């Protein structure tokens, strides 16, 4: 159940890595999980971050707000590079989620 | 029982805000009389005799 | 006025606080001003003064803010410059 | 068909004029009320 | 002393002063602001020329002509109510626009009332349009109150009810000054709806991430900017009263009337056009008004359809372009609905009006999933 590396892998990192850089969310400094849509299962996650991720993503977003409006941008040398890119947020989602998840099976009963 | 406004620090009161109460007449006799044109008063400006006789 | 006469003689009180204005009085002063001169120049202060005095540095100027801690309320610059002035004045 | 014609062109001369004035001068106020955001820095002092 | 206590001032300080607005939004957000300044222009020119106007058969196309030649300023007022009217759908396609792109839909009630906003504003222009008694003012009358005859089963009923009698005539006329003149008095009253809603949450904005982080009083900042903005509604409103008063305005509503002879080539406004597009394209009838129902309805089938785990667009390169492919359809569609039902222009028609709800129904929504399985989300 494991080995395998690909050419063809290094091409969808490939695409992906084109389409983060073409989303430009890392010009503004952010990271993939602070542009996130909050709703519920969201809010939560944010919610049970610890102090310091917790402080970092509203430091980042805070910085991104003003470039946007400035209709700036952060120099080259600054933008978040994809593979740098920290899911910080997505275990505690997923943790959140199928909690929901099971909350709703059992409704189901 | 509107003497509760009398006494020495009411007229010193009175007197700080009279400048700015004429001044405030000054802006409002001015302004009613540009925005209605006053025939009257303003025949009387030098400039403004937009009105030849 | 009183509230700085007060304050003027209760504080020269005993040889510390009197030596720390004699020695810094000469530093900036120059001479020691004696009680009796700062008592004339309180004497001179009336609601007048205090207009004039005032005005003069606070009126329509720009101020310097220091803010610390939950300070979200804090109102914005412009906000506080606003407060500066008085438009009926 | 149309006997306004002279009156709303020499209207719409001084709303061209009106404009060239107005407009610099609103824009120029609306900067400086958001100066202080524009040039506003930012610095993150964590423990 | 204080907006803050007075029951009345603390609307108006939790409303237009203290309200906390996002330190971001763009110009793109002016245009709400702006569509209350359009409500309130419609307001005043629509009752001044009401003091005037006649909502008899025979008198209506020549009072209006007095105003025009015989009351003093009528002219730059009834320019400024039509051109208003113009500028009203200017913003509203702007302000839903604007909603689109940067998924402010998410505010469900704020955007269902935005709907209703819509709706409202159209039935409105659409009485308004008619009260002249034009060529295409009673053909345009004409047309679009047949739609309702496509209905199954009570839809003749319903025509003939709306008329007050067997076709658009002197009964029709009168009710539509009515109606005409009580509706934007309602309009007004959901949009302050609409607000309410609204600052519940607060204005979204271009990142389509909270700006609780980086609020700022609407106060200094978007008095000014709505300010500004208003100036510019303001020029662009002129230049049309000032230098092109006839313009948008059909050449055939300056002779008066006609339920004997239909204009060769009737043409819609503007802001109809594409809408006119969708409902000609099929050749049905009621699918015809079925589609052009559904052309607008749709608005509020958007929410559904959202897909993407990011709000904005901003971050979306791929559905960017299926956005403007939107708009560069919409743009096809107003070009067509101008036009003769005729060859190139049928199939061209029919090509955009299954691109609007194949775009909508499905494109947009499966761009916004390759989009998050491009990311790993
Ligand atoms: C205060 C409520 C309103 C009143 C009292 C009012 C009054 C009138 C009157 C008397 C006319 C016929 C005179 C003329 O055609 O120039 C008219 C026409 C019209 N109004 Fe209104 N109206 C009001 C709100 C609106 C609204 C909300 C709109 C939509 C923006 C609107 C757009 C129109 C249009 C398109 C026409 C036909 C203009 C033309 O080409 O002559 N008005 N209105
Ligand atoms: C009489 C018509 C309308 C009026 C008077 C009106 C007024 C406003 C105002 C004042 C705002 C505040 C900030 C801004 O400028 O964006 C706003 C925001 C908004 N309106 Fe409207 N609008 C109208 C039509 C619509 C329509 C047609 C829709 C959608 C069908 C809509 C949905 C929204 C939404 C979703 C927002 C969210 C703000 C954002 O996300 O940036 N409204 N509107
Ligand atoms: C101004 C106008 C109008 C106004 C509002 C409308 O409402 C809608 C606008 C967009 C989408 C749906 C409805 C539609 C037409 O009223 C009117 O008589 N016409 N003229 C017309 C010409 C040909 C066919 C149908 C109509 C309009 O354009």
């Amino acid at each position: 159940g494991r080995p395998a590396v690909s050419a063809s892998s290094r091409w969808l990192e490939g695409i992906r890595k084109w389409y983060y850089n073409a989303a430009g969310f890392n010009k503004l400094g952010l990271m993939r999980d602070d542009t996130i849509h909050e709703n519920d299962d969201v809010k939560e996650a944010i919610r049970r971050l610890p102090e310091n991720l917790y402080d970092d993503r509203v430091f980042r977003i805070k910085r991104a707000l003003d470039l946007s409006m400035r209709q700036q941008i952060l120099p080259k040398e600054q933008w978040t590079k994809y593979e740098e890119d920290k899911s910080y947020l997505e275990p505690y989602l997923k943790e959140v989620i199928r909690e929901r998840k099971e909350r709703e099976e059992w409704a189901k009963k | 029982m509107l003497t509760r406004f009398l006494g020495p620090r009411y007229r010193q009161l009175a007197r700080n805000w009279v400048p700015t109460a004429q001044l405030w007449g000054a802006v409002g006799a001015v302004g009613l009389v540009w925005a209605t044109d006053w025939r009257l008063i303003l025949d009387w400006v030098p400039y403004i005799n937009g009105k030849f006789k | 006025k009183n509230l700085l006469r007060n304050a003027l003689v209760s504080h020269l009180d005993g040889t510390t606080p009197v030596c720390e204005d004699i020695g810094r009085s000469l530093l900036t002063y120059g001479r020691r001003i004696p009680l009796a001169e700062w008592e004339s120049r309180i004497a001179e202060v009336d609601a007048r003064v205090v207009r004039e005095v005032c005005s003069k540095y606070f009126y329509d100027q720009c101020p310097a803010v220091a803010g610390f801690g939950p300070i979200e309320q804090l109102p914005d610059y412009n906000r506080i410059r606003s407060g500066m002035f008085w438009l009926r004045f | 068909a149309e006997p306004e014609h002279d009156h709303r062109k020499r209207m719409g001369l001084k709303m061209l004029l009106m404009m060239g004035l107005l407009l610099p001068l609103v824009y120029a106020m609306k900067r400086h009320k958001w100066s202080v955001l524009k040039s506003r820095k930012l610095a993150y002092r964590p423990p | 002393n204080i907006r803050k206590s007075h029951p009345l001032m603390k609307i108006v300080n939790n409303a237009f002063i203290d309200l906390p607005a996002p330190s971001n939004i763009s110009s793109w957000w002016n245009f709400g602001s702006l569509l209350g300044i359009c409500l309130i222009l419609q307001i005043l020119t629509g009752l001044f020329l009401a003091m005037h106007y006649t909502s008899d058969t025979t008198t209506a196309f020549s009072s209006v002509t007095h105003i025009c030649r015989d009351v003093n300023y009528g002219w730059i007022i009834r320019y400024m109510h039509a051109n208003g009217a113009s500028m009203f759908f200017i913003c509203l396609y702007m302000h839903v626009g604007r909603g689109l792109y940067y998924g402010s839909y998410t505010f469900l009630e704020t955007w269902n009332i935005g709907v209703i906003l819509l709706l409202t504003v159209m039935a409105t222009a659409f009485m308004g349009y008619v009260l002249p008694w034009g060529q295409m003012s009673f053909w345009g009358a004409t047309v679009i109150t047949n739609l309702l005859s496509a209905i199954p089963y009570i839809g003749t009923n319903l025509v003939e009810w709306i008329w007050g009698g067997f076709s658009v005539d002197k009964a029709t006329l009168t009710r539509f000054f009515a109606f005409h003149f009580i509706l934007p008095f309602i309009i007004m009253a959901i949009a302050m709806v609409h607000l309410l809603f609204l600052h519940e949450t607060g204005s979204n904005n271009p990142t389509g991430i909270s700006s609780d982080v980086d609020k700022i009083p609407f106060h200094p900042y978007y008095t000014i900017k709505d300010i500004l903005g208003a100036l510019l509604l303001i020029l662009a409103l002129m230049l049309l009263v000032l230098f092109a008063p006839d313009l948008l305005g059909d050449p055939d509503n300056y002779t008066p009337a006609n339920p004997l002879n239909t204009p060769p080539h009737i043409k819609p406004e503007w802001y109809f056009l594409f809408a006119y597009a969708i409902l000609r394209s099929i050749p049905n009838k009621l699918g015809g008004v079925l589609a052009l129902a559904f052309s607008i309805l749709i608005l509020a089938l958007i929410p559904l359809l959202h897909t993407s785990k990011q709000r904005s667009m901003m971050f979306r390169p791929l559905s960017q372009c299926l956005f403007w492919a939107l708009v560069a359809d919409l743009l096809t569609l107003t070009w067509i609905g101008g036009q003769p039902v005729e060859h190139p222009y049928i199939t061209i028609g029919q090509l955009a009006s299954v691109l609007y709800f194949l775009l909508i129904l499905v494109l947009m929504p499966t761009a916004g999933t390759i989009e998050n399985k491009l990311l790993k989300w």
